[PDB]
């Protein structure tokens, strides 16, 4: 097992696949043309939808999950009243905090803004 | 609630009383709710 | 649903120095 | 530390610890002044012998005064020294002093879980169940997890006294900590629920 | 300005799991002369809750029920296969490792099974540290007759099972699993050293399982782990979670507690390794001389109840001395306690001296010392893995007894 | 970078990589410049010296 040659450096057998996995070729690839789709997914708020499903996989009962989130949200508003109700929503803050607690990274309260707004007074108009 | 408080009065017109009691799970004391 | 199952010593006792 | 200093400390601490165990707070005071005369500085373990000697003779005021001497000398009391004072406070039913000392241990950055357990059993043993419940709930609601033996002690003693409100509060905290109630604990609550006239 | 300013495992090791939904977060698999390990590839910052380190899908595991009847999750053994009869003929209590070994060898024979690929990263017969692979000369270096007899019984039990079930008349689909006894012994060694037992819920069925879990059997053991395993029933994923609130530095090894409360001889019998800082290791004292338990704990800042002893590392600053060995010393030394009675220093010195003499009497039972064993390991060039494991075991026990003599010396002086 | 006295081989490499200004060159590390073809380690010191002298 333990082998040292001449100069005291231990020499050892590096473990390798030494076998063929056909799943390696056809699965570690990528589609190149989803930039528009990715940007709309974030725009419509679909990312938090996946995060909610992620959090519910760690929960035994979805009704106690709902109650716990509301309880945590109530605590945020009492602690800092003026920071919530506009661009930052307390329930959205709770959900993003709970995703970050798992070690993943999300923007605070999923809040994002349009960088191409042509100054104050201008509202983006939605094409139904 | 106004829907239930109004119901109690209409039942009182028929000589029936409808009391709501809360039994404490801690000390078992009965509280009559103001209806 | 969500309604189921009810939803100072050591102060003023320091070294004079 | 020289060899001469170590030799004197051994014989000074031999005499001091032989009078603390003799339940003689007065003698433990004489040796400390002997140490001061010799120039030796009384450390945390010399004032521990003074606290213990007073504590063993049921003397809460002298033991508290000894702790003030230790703090006034700039020494840091040992975790065992605080536990001796906390256990003494419970034996006299002084829950306020016992809670004040627990706050000091947190300030001294010690671990108050063991001293909190000792405080609660002393109050229960000395028939201060009402005070014991106040101290136990504060620790349990504060996040500390009690021992399984103390959980079974608090629930049973409250239910023997007809105190369902405290026994139900504790059993809720026992499960929140992570210890699920068994048939024994339920039988304690039922012993009181069966006499309330509401089946 | 930016212009003016342990080898990584085979890349295919993670990839074969990754294409089958294995996820690792902030960790990397690194290989060294002593084997694989999992290390933080970056600074893992503390959070309010436990962070997900690894996710392993259930379908990549080999699991069997701990308790009779033997059901496999996922069920890979066909109905009527002769391997089930071999698994079913085992002792329900003692032969859990034989049952897992049969499943493991059967899995290597399946073309679609993941462990056909994952098996190439398992230690070979000359690289596994299990004492089932140890020769009689390797057991001679243990210097522990009780452990040696335990291993010999294990080797006898494993061999007799192979001879009974892999005789000449068995079908070819059975013969090709374990063509030789050493192949079956190796499988049992893999089963013992890598099996993870947990209580899981699968669907609506809650049961205890013995599990072979890839990429989580690469976590090394620590009695102060920074990670723990968590079964996620909803999607059938084993989670490796770092401790909540614990900061993990880049390059730090990720560890779990294989066997809480177990001594080094138990770690040697099961996993073929020992630790010098095992907080549960015991030493046989006469009990004639006793020290003050409360003083010893406070001198070294050991807090908590006896079953949860821990070192308040923030109350010592830089005292590297206190570790699991001193905690083990607190549990194994003869102690007295009288509520709040203080100890007389002169009477405690006599006990400390007598305890140190008894500690040196035990070190004198060993023909060599712990330094001479340490340099023997450095001088090795053609030693079996189990030989070095046997030497590390006896050296760790010597290092433990030596730590007790050092701790008693510190305690005796700090009692002034 | 046109106004630094860089050798023509170095200049063509930086322009090929769309490094135009002094600030663009600074933000590039020493490993990235080696990644560029025809620009090697022997060229770092002479380029650093020109920026050292500047
Ligand atoms: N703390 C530790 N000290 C020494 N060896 C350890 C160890 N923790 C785990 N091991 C080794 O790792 C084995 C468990 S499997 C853990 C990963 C292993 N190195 C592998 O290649 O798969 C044990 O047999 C033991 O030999």
């Amino acid at each position: 097992g333990i082998q040292r040659d001449d100069n005291g450096r231990r020499i050892w057998r590096r473990r390798t696949l030494t076998k063929k996995d056909d799943m390696l070729r056809y699965k570690l690839q990528r589609v190149p043309f989803v930039e528009e789709q990715v940007r709309k997914i974030k725009e419509v708020g679909k990312v938090m939808t996946m995060d909610i499903e992620r959090l519910l996989l760690s929960e035994d009962n979805r009704f106690e999950f709902v109650n716990s989130v509301a309880a945590e949200a109530t605590e945020y508003v009492e602690k800092n009243r003026d920071e919530y109700g506009g661009t930052k929503k307390a329930i959205f803050h709770v959900l993003s905090n709970r995703v970050n607690d798992l070690g993943f990274d999300r923007p605070e309260a999923y809040a994002e803004s349009d960088p191409y707004k042509p100054g104050p007074g201008y509202l983006k108009e939605y094409y139904t | 609630p106004e829907s239930f408080r109004l119901l109690v009065r209409e039942l009182r017109s028929l000589a029936l009383e409808l009391n709501h009691f809360l039994v404490s799970e801690k000390n078992f004391q009965i509280n009559r709710k103001e209806v | 649903g969500t309604g189921f199952n009810k939803g100072d010593i050591l102060f003023y006792h320091r070294e004079f120095c | 530390v020289s060899a001469l200093e170590r030799s004197l400390r051994l014989t000074f601490m031999d005499e001091l610890m032989e009078r603390a165990r003799n339940r003689d707070p007065s003698g433990v005071s004489e040796v400390i002044y002997d140490m001061i005369a010799a120039g030796l500085s009384p450390g945390p373990r010399s004032f521990h012998g003074l606290v213990v000697a007073h504590a063993l003779n049921g003397d809460e005021q002298g033991a508290m005064h000894s702790l003030r001497k230790e703090l006034g000398a700039g020494q840091r009391p040992l975790p065992e020294t605080m536990i001796a004072l906390v256990r003494l406070s419970g034996s006299k039913g002084n829950a306020q002093r016992g809670l004040e000392l627990l706050a000091a241990m947190e300030k001294l950055n010690y671990d108050i879980r063991q001293a909190w357990l000792i405080l609660v059993e002393e109050l229960v043993r000395t028939n201060h169940l009402e005070e014991a419940n106040k101290v136990f709930l504060k620790g349990a609601r504060g996040g500390m997890r009690a021992t399984d033996q103390l959980y079974d002690l608090m629930i049973e003693e409250d239910c023997k006294a007809g105190d369902h409100s405290n026994a139900l509060d504790i059993s809720y905290e026992m499960e929140a900590a992570g210890r699920f109630a068994t048939t024994f604990h339920f039988n304690c609550l039922l012993s009181v629920q069966a006499t309330c006239g509401i089946p | 300005f930016p212009l003016f300013q342990l080898e990584s495992a085979d890349p295919d090791f993670y990839k074969i799991g990754y294409v089958r939904r294995v996820r690792a977060y902030g960790v990397e698999f690194k290989e060294g002369p002593d084997g694989f390990g999992i290390y933080a590839s970056k600074d893992i910052e503390p959070r309010r809750r436990a962070r997900v380190i690894m996710e392993i899908p259930h379908e990549l595991m080999i699991t069997i029920r701990q308790k009779h009847p033997w059901m496999f999750f996922p069920d890979i053994v066909p109905i009527g296969h002769p391997i089930f009869d071999i698994i079913n003929s085992t002792d329900p209590e003692r032969d859990w490792d034989l049952r897992l070994a049969c499943l493991l060898l059967f899995s290597f024979d399946r073309e679609d099974h993941f462990w056909r690929l994952y098996g190439d990263f398992l230690p070979a017969a000359d690289e596994c540290s299990s004492l089932l692979l140890a020769t009689e000369e390797d057991l001679a270096e243990l210097q522990d007759p009780q452990l040696v007899s335990t291993i010999r019984q294990q080797q006898k039990r494993v061999l007799e099972f192979w001879e009974k079930n892999w005789h000449s008349g068995v079908p070819l689909k059975i013969k090709r699993l374990a063509e030789d006894a050493e192949r079956f012994i190796w499988a049992v060694s893999i089963a013992q050293t890598r099996c993870i037992s947990m209580k899981t819920r699968i669907g609506a069925l809650v049961q205890d399982l013995n599990m072979m879990i890839p990429y989580a059997d690469m976590l090394n053991h620590s009695f102060e782990p920074n990670c723990f395993l968590h079964w996620r029933p909803k999607d059938r994923i084993l989670e490796v979670m770092s401790n909540a609130g614990q900061a993990i530095k880049k390059g730090e090894e990720m560890t779990i507690n294989y066997m809480p409360g177990q001594k080094n001889n138990m770690l040697m019998e099961r996993y073929g390794f020992s630790t010098p800082v095992n907080p549960w290791d015991a030493i046989p004292f006469s009990g004639d001389s006793r020290i003050h338990l409360n003083s010893f704990l406070s001198v070294f800042n050991i807090f908590g109840l006896p079953e949860e002893y821990y070192h308040d590392s923030e109350l010592s600053g830089d005292d590297s001395f206190v570790d699991g060995a001193v905690i083990a010393a607190a549990r194994t030394l003869p102690t007295w306690s009288d509520i709040d009675l203080p100890p007389i220093p002169s009477a405690e010195r006599k006990a400390v001296k007598e305890l140190q003499d008894e500690c040196r009497k035990m070190l004198a039972e060993y023909p060599t010392t712990s330094e001479q064993d340490q340099k023997l390991l450095d001088s090795l060039s053609e030693a079996r893995t189990t030989f070095a494991t046997a030497v590390k075991y006896r050296m760790h026990r010597k290092m433990f007894i030596g730590k007790i003599i050092k701790a008693l010396d510190i305690y005796q002086e700090r009692l002034l | 970078i046109d106004q630094l006295e860089l050798p023509p081989r170095i200049y063509n490499c930086l322009k090929k990589s769309n490094i135009h200004t002094l600030l663009d060159l600074l933000n590039n590390s020493q490993e990235d410049l080696i990644k560029m073809e025809h620009f090697h380690i022997e060229d770092v010191k002479k380029l650093l010296d020109i920026l050292e002298k500047k």
